[PDB]
């Protein structure tokens, strides 16, 4: 038997830190032929998205 | 009518047994998990509920 | 930020 | 911005409490019991101030952490929330026993 | 002695609370409601966004 | 008594593993794969699996 | 890491107590500006 | 804790409050750079990663 | 206001790191932790209506 | 030979893709639609807003 | 002979794990009870896969 070991340091925050993000419309703009949306994706320092 | 319909959005998921890993991310990776060497865990008690 | 290595009952560390 | 850099210095940074300074844990007591036991599991209770409690109807409380209680059927005073407190008394007696 | 007591129309708070936003159902109000968390209910905030 | 294993708001609903929620009560979302089970256990079960 | 705190004087649980750990030009802040603007509750 | 009661008529919860220093300190070290870290003296919610 | 309920917490950060600060257990009482505070900060039969 | 095949009730896939929605005209969807444009659905976007 | 004396090694010894790799606990749950709480006392968890 061998086993392969997790890295256990250097790869996740001990920061609280949301897993999932909804971003909900700033702007919608609902016209006959579409639905627009208009969001604001906020991708802090320390996240890569 | 429209207003005397519902809707019953349902899974079935046969075979499966749902399964939570003890890792940090939530991904594999290592069998001996990112929290199962942290000593947290490892060298105090817990008694989780 | 202070560092907190106790086994048990440890910080929350909110952040950023 | 004397101000500001002052308080940016570690040393002297924001601490708050919070005033009520207790965990909150509804213990759920059926109709016709009288009796109720609270098991904890070992911990390290490090500063512990001690302890407080009341019962509250089942009824009256909304189920906690709930961004929408549908049980929650009632709308007059919350005691968990606001301190309109009244079955202070229905308590006969009780027991700690750290181990 | 079991009855919750503030549920009662002699309910002096209640009362006042009630008559701050008028003597019908059909309220158009206008509060202010004050932030509790005491992390932020009074942190003072510096330069910044 | 007081630790949530996640417990850094990683999830959607930081304090549980909310497998599924009622599609006609439910008003936010958090419902995936056009079915009741929510966006936070499709996620764990997609990066555990 | 170079502060080495007991952790609860971080959180001054039982710390020495805000007279001696606030720099003193932020007490002379405090208390100058102390009749109109108040800072002893953040602390 | 073993409590003995008066038996009422009614599902009842019994409200017990511990003795809690459920504090925290907030870091501003630069301009919009705003971090808090917690403690709950009896109960600290705080986990390893 | 939602106080203590994780699942539809509030919000507070800086914009450069959009990380939140501000988590709430459910098993914390913020709303009579604020009428407590207030009891003892003053008489409560004073009625300030803002 | 010129007619289209796949406009066949024994299509199954859009026989799966009808019945996800339900088995009424009136259908209160949840459904999650990805990003399919080349330059963006793969793209790892860094910090900033 | 070879492979005996190479297995007989402490070094090298025949080391196996049960596949499913799960301590298995059965909660029972009464028929219409639609919740269930397992409280589990204090342990080492020193190496919990989940």
């Amino acid at each position: 038997r061998q086993t392969v070991v997790a890295p256990t340091r250097n790869v996740t925050t001990e920061k609280a830190q949301r897993l999932q993000i909804r971003f909900y419309p700033i702007q919608t703009d609902d016209t006959s032929t579409g639905y627009r949306v208009r969001y604001n994706i906020n991708v802090g320092d320390g996240w890569v998205l | 009518q429209p207003g005397q319909v519902l809707s019953y959005k349902k899974f079935l998921c046969d075979n499966y047994l749902w399964t939570i890993p003890f890792s940090s991310d939530f991904m594999y990776m290592g069998e001996l998990t990112d929290l199962g060497q942290n000593p947290m865990y490892t060298n105090n008690s817990h008694s989780m509920v | 930020y202070p560092f907190d290595p106790s086994g048990v009952q440890r910080v929350q560390l909110s952040g950023g | 911005n004397q101000l500001e850099l002052m308080l940016r210095n570690a040393t002297n940074d924001q601490t708050f409490v919070d005033y009520l300074g207790a965990k909150n844990a509804l213990y759920s007591v059926p109709a016709g019991s009288t009796a109720l036991t609270i098991n904890i599991p070992a911990r390290t209770w490090e500063g512990m101030r001690g302890w407080s409690f009341t019962r509250i109807k089942a009824a009256e409380t909304p189920q906690l952490g709930a961004q929408y209680d549908v049980n929650f059927k009632y709308s007059g005073s919350i005691a968990y929330s606001d301190g309109g407190f009244y079955l202070s008394h229905t308590f006969r007696n009780m027991s700690i026993l750290f181990d | 002695d079991n009855v919750n007591p503030f549920n009662h129309h002699r309910n002096w708070g209640l009362k006042y609370r009630s008559q701050l936003l008028g003597n019908s159902r059909y309220v158009n109000f206008h509060i202010q409601v004050p932030q509790k968390f005491f992390a932020i209910k009074n942190l003072l905030l510096l330069s910044g966004s | 008594t007081s630790i949530n294993w996640p417990g850094n708001d990683r999830l959607l609903t930081p304090n549980m593993f909310e497998i599924k929620r009622s599609v006609a009560l439910d008003t936010e979302g958090f419902t995936m794969s056009q079915c009741d089970i929510t966006k936070d256990w499709y996620l764990i079960q997609m990066a555990t699996n | 890491l170079t502060t080495a705190t007991p952790r609860l004087q971080y959180f001054h649980i039982a710390g020495p107590g805000t007279r001696e750990y606030l720099s003193e030009d932020l007490q002379q802040f405090i208390s100058a500006t102390g009749s109109y603007f108040d800072l002893k509750n953040k602390f | 804790i073993n409590f003995e009661l008066d038996p009422m008529d009614d599902p009842t919860y019994v409200y017990m409050l511990y003795g809690v220093f459920d504090t925290v300190r907030v870091n501003q070290p630069e301009r919009n750079v705003l971090a808090m870290a917690y403690f709950r003296t009896p109960f600290a919610t705080g986990n390893a990663v | 206001l939602y106080h203590d309920s994780g699942v539809c917490s509030g919000t507070l950060n800086s914009e450069r790191s959009g990380m939140n600060v501000v988590v709430e257990l459910p098993d914390r009482n913020t709303e009579l932790s604020y009428q407590y505070m207030l009891a003892d900060m003053m008489s409560r039969h004073h009625y300030f209506a803002l």
